[PDB]
């Protein structure tokens, strides 16, 4: 796809703020967050968090990252 | 619902119909759920004031030329964005309500990276992260210079707004070389040596012949940049980052005056950052709530407490030495003696700090390694409210102290903090102040707006103006530079964009003004 | 006798009457014996083709504003000169016959030289010699950068034409900061931070806010520069000049490729000169007549003989190290090893050359000490005929070799010599060729004109163009950069000078053209 | 005057090309060259030599330099 896999989207964009060692944003790894919720936060943005348009991160890539995050240990 | 200023629902519909025919259906966005991510702003005003009417995504120069032909027909105003990560400066949202966003993120092709001549030619949608990957994969001996949002931001967008980096190639527009611009009449203009057929010197020699126009397009609405070239620093054999922590707030005068001969002589060749205690705190991910819940600004007593518990100073300077081992060793001996002779500040190196923050990210930023660590500044108070007040000053200590005190006073008046840093060049300082507030609290946003106005009024009175500002204050700042300048800018605007379609209001340039 | 193009004897008389009333009688020159020194050209055309109709000398900004108001009334075209020492580029004479010369030599005031912030703000008539005297008298720790005519030339004129120097601040327009321009409508515009009332940052921060227009005025006819600011290099404790003499003509490829990493890393921080044998000869004051009287070019056999008798090489490189003793010593060890590893070229220092020419003048030029030694180039063949063919190339060895061979061939075809030098920046070369000929010989001037045309035709075909050219070829070179560029330049010209009074024809910008 | 003295004009302008150690132009020191001739060469320029307008070097300064050059030894 646009990012190939969800692991790739997480490593190149999301993880720069969300990885445990960073801590700009809360840990999303193994939290079982719904795909529909992740899609809402990325498209609307949440307070301190910026919003990313489809041209940057598409719907298909959001599905992949939601799935990748659920599969990891907490 | 939302339409462009002066354009009727009918004319807009013919335009959207032509956009679709030219670009395809998935490249034209008119539904409000698709437009929502472009609307997110950290400015003290509601989203409605900067909401777009549509968003089109072009991928080729032929398409940009097309979008501009349609825009001239139906008098549609377009707001161009590249990577659109301009947080604290308007983000991805237009200067004015109802403008169409020409989103060029999909134009993400790296055209050339020459490892011998050390230059790069890229498209608007290229991110610094995308470039870092290409440089790592292909083992190229080049180094990048970038703004703190690094990985998510890009070269074209940051340089159009004349942004700043932290390596010796820090003043980004100084290192720019050659650009392709699509004008309002559809013509494709190439600056410098680009107009010459079969030229191999576009990214080699800056000026060209006749007037040199690269600067004319930056921070302006005279064309849409489709290709941009810049110079890359060759990877030095050894990189030596360091920090110098200072205890008193009044130490700023001596730090600046002692640092100046070292910057001017190029001993310390990079853009030096002198970060205040609160900026330093925010970047190390410390929140205000874990120190005080009391309303208004953070008192001097809790800042002094913050310094004891963590080891931060009132001013924390981060610099870096580049070169061969022998070059770095003699320069280290020069820098060390200057600080010893001062009898102030603790020197901390990569060995005694290494894996700890904020030293780690600053060392990464000064060597072209991406990280989004500095986004912790938005966690200091939270709420998602942030604006950059960035006046310009002489790299003279008394001036830095004067500006610091002036800012601190007006900010405290509105119950906000002085979270700032000085980015140092040989002769100038980019005094960057982050006016942080809670955007979900309507009373605090109303205060923040008033605070920003007063900050501009107070500084203009003392002869200071800002180098870049948010979309909401772009016309206001244009006033700081006098009437003759605005008059000249509107004359050029009438000449290159008679129909007023290229981002009216950008830097206070709009044909609907009386100039 | 000589009147402006399109202006009648009557309208011109009303203009001269108004000039007199505004400036005084001794400031308006209409008699041919007073106009004669402005007419001297080294171009292959008769004086008549570039003869002025009058010459006015202004001393204040109010007067320049006055001259422009009168010029707009009677449609009088003005040609502005500062120090007017543009030899080989049109000198002090206008692009077109009959233009009035606005001679600003009398505006020779040094407004400010800040020794701490290291900058200068000067008026057009200030010479580099005048500045050197002020710096010597007041014991200021600053260093100047200048073109070879140094003492007689000035900062404003050279930078308006984007000239080059030899110190680390060599690319003069890169170091420019802030300018005041009188527009065609009479308005006084100040770039960067100048528009802000009570500003102390005009010569500190380059850009300002909104479009940055300094570049737009250089090599253009969009305004008359009345004040210009620039940065000065602080005097380093030790200066170490050197030369590296090479034997073969084919050595150029390895010299350039070996020099590049040293320029890019800033080990050698100054504009390096790689002078050809004939350029070197001319500067050491050797004439052609003392070696051969045979017609046509100087044969390879007599050039090889010239090398044995004097010790010059095919390529003579002059560079310089700046900094502290320890900084210079480690950089000298790096430079020395690069040349030893090559196994080519003799290294000559200040100790083993010292008082001998051409080493002496180059060492002076690289340290901001004036001399007019390089004028010996006009003695190589004499006659007073000289034109600069100066193409731009990549600082890549194969490209330099290619350009050298192309030039040499076309020059020999017209019986002229290849007397050239490469001025090196990290990524670009200013390949400067002096097409020298005897102007008193009518057959040789006709050949020189043809040679210059063919030089431009040959280079344009291979994708190369010149960075600066003489008044006679300014329109020709404008063509090398394509139609879109010229179109944009005429659009801006109509907007800022609707009456076409500011130097029409400069850089090929004239409203009488179809663009 | 404009240059003060003729020695000053010679040191700051003319001598940069005309002094014996330089040799770009011929020696003018103690050659008894007429003021009317020096005035003609500077105003018209001679082949390799550039011309200087009155605004750069005035009539009064030319008189002074002619007089200074005649008074020196050959
Ligand atoms: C939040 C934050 C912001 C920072 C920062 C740290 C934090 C925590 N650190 C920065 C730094 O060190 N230096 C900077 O210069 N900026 C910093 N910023 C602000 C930062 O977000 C921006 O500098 C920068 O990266 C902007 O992002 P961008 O690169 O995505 O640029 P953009 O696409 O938003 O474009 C900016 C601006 O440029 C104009 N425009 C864009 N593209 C074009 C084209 N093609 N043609 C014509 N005009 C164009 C437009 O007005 C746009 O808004
Ligand atoms: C003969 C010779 C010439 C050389 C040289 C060596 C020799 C032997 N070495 C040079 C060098 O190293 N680098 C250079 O850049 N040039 C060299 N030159 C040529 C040299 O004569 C010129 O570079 C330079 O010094 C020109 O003389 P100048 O300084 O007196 O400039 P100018 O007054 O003639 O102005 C030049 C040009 O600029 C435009 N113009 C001037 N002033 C203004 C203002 N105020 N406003 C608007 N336009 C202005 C105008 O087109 C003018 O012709
Ligand atoms: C730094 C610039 C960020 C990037 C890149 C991404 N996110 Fe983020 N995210 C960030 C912050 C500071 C916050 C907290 C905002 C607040 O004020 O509370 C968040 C939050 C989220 C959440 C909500 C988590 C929760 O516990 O409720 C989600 C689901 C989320 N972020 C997702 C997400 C994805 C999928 C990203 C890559 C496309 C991504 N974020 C990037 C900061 C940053
Ligand atoms: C270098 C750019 C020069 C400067 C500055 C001045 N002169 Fe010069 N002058 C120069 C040359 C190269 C020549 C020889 C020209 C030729 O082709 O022969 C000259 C010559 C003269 C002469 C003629 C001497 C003779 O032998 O007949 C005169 C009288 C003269 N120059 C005067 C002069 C004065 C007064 C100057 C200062 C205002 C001056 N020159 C400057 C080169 C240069
Ligand atoms: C860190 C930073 C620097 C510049 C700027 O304008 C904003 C933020
Ligand atoms: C020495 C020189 C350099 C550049 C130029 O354009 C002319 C002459
Ligand atoms: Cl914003
Ligand atoms: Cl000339």
């Amino acid at each position: 796809s646009q990012w190939g896999s969800g692991k790739n989207l997480y490593d190149k964009v999301c993880g720069h703020c969300h990885k445990p060692e960073v801590g700009v944003g809360p840990v999303l790894e193994g939290r079982g967050l719904p795909e529909a919720y992740i899609k809402d936060i990325v498209r609307n943005g949440f307070r301190a968090m910026p919003a990313f348009p489809a041209s940057y991160v598409d719907d298909e890539s959001l599905t992949q990252v939601a799935e990748y995050l659920s599969s990891l240990p907490a | 619902a939302v339409l462009p200023k002066g354009v009727t629902q009918g004319e807009f519909n013919k335009a959207v119909q032509k956009f679709r025919a030219l670009l395809g259906d998935d490249n034209v966005l008119v539904e409000s759920d698709q437009l929502v991510p472009y609307n997110k702003i950290m400015m003290p005003v509601e989203n409605a004031a900067h909401a777009p009417s549509a968003a089109v995504t072009a991928t080729t120069v032929e398409q940009v030329q097309g979008v501009v032909k349609i825009c001239n027909e139906h008098k549609i105003p377009i707001w161009t964005i590249s990577t659109g990560r301009n947080f604290g400066y308007g983000s991805a949202a237009p200067v004015q309500r109802g403008q169409v966003i020409l989103d060029l993120k999909k134009m993400n092709k790296i055209i050339k990276i020459d490892p011998e001549m050390c230059y790069a030619l890229v498209e608007p949608g290229v991110t610094f992260g995308q470039m870092y990957d290409y440089i790592q994969e292909n083992n190229l001996p080049v180094m990048l210079s970038f703004s703190a949002p690094s990985a998510i931001a890009g070269p074209v967008g940051n340089t159009m707004d004349r942004g700043v980096g932290y390596t010796p190639y820090g003043e980004h527009f100084m290192m720019q070389c050659g650009m392709e611009v699509v004008l309002a009449n559809g013509d494709v203009y190439r600056t410098g040596m680009g107009g010459v057929p079969g030229s191999n010197t576009w990214q080699i020699f800056k000026w060209g012949y006749g007037p040199t126009l690269d600067g004319m397009f930056t921070q302006a609405n005279y064309g849409i940049c489709t290709k941009m070239g810049f110079w890359l620093m060759p990877k030095p054999p050894v990189f030596k980052p360091f920090e110098v922590i200072f205890e008193d707030e009044a130490d700023i005068v001596e730090i600046v005056d002692a640092l100046r001969p070292l910057r001017m002589s190029n001993t310390i060749p990079n853009s030096v950052v002198i970060a205040s205690t609160l900026w330093e705190a925010g970047s190390a991910h410390l929140t205000r709530a874990q120190y005080t819940t009391e309303p208004g600004h953070t008192p001097d007593s809790v800042i002094k407490q913050m310094q004891k518990d963590t080891g931060m100073g009132a001013w924390n300077l981060y610099a870096a030495l580049y070169g061969t081992q022998e070059q770095v060793d003699v320069n280290w001996k020069i820098v060390t003696d200057v600080f010893k002779k001062l009898g102030k500040g603790r020197i901390v190196t990569q060995e005694e700090a290494g894996d700890t923050q904020p030293f780690k990210y600053r060392a990464q930023l000064m060597s072209g390694v991406p990280n989004l660590q500095e986004f912790g500044l938005y966690n200091w108070r939270g709420g998602g409210g942030s604006m950059w007040f960035a006046p310009v000053s002489e790299a003279r200590g008394s001036e830095c102290k004067k500006q610091a005190a002036m800012a601190k006073r007006v900010l405290h008046k509105y119950g906000l903090d002085y979270v700032a840093e000085f980015i140092v060049a040989p002769r100038d300082m980019h005094h960057v102040i982050d006016v942080l507030y809670d955007r979900t609290n309507p009373e605090e946003t109303k205060r923040a707006d008033a605070c920003f106005n007063e900050l501009l009024d107070e500084f203009e009175k003392e002869g200071y103006a800002v180098y870049r500002v948010n979309t909401r204050f772009q016309d206001r700042v244009a006033q700081s530079y006098g009437p003759v300048k605005r008059k000249l800018e509107h004359a050029i605007k009438r000449a290159v964009d008679p129909n007023n379609i290229l981002a009216p209001g950008r830097s206070g340039i709009d044909l609907n003004n009386d100039f």
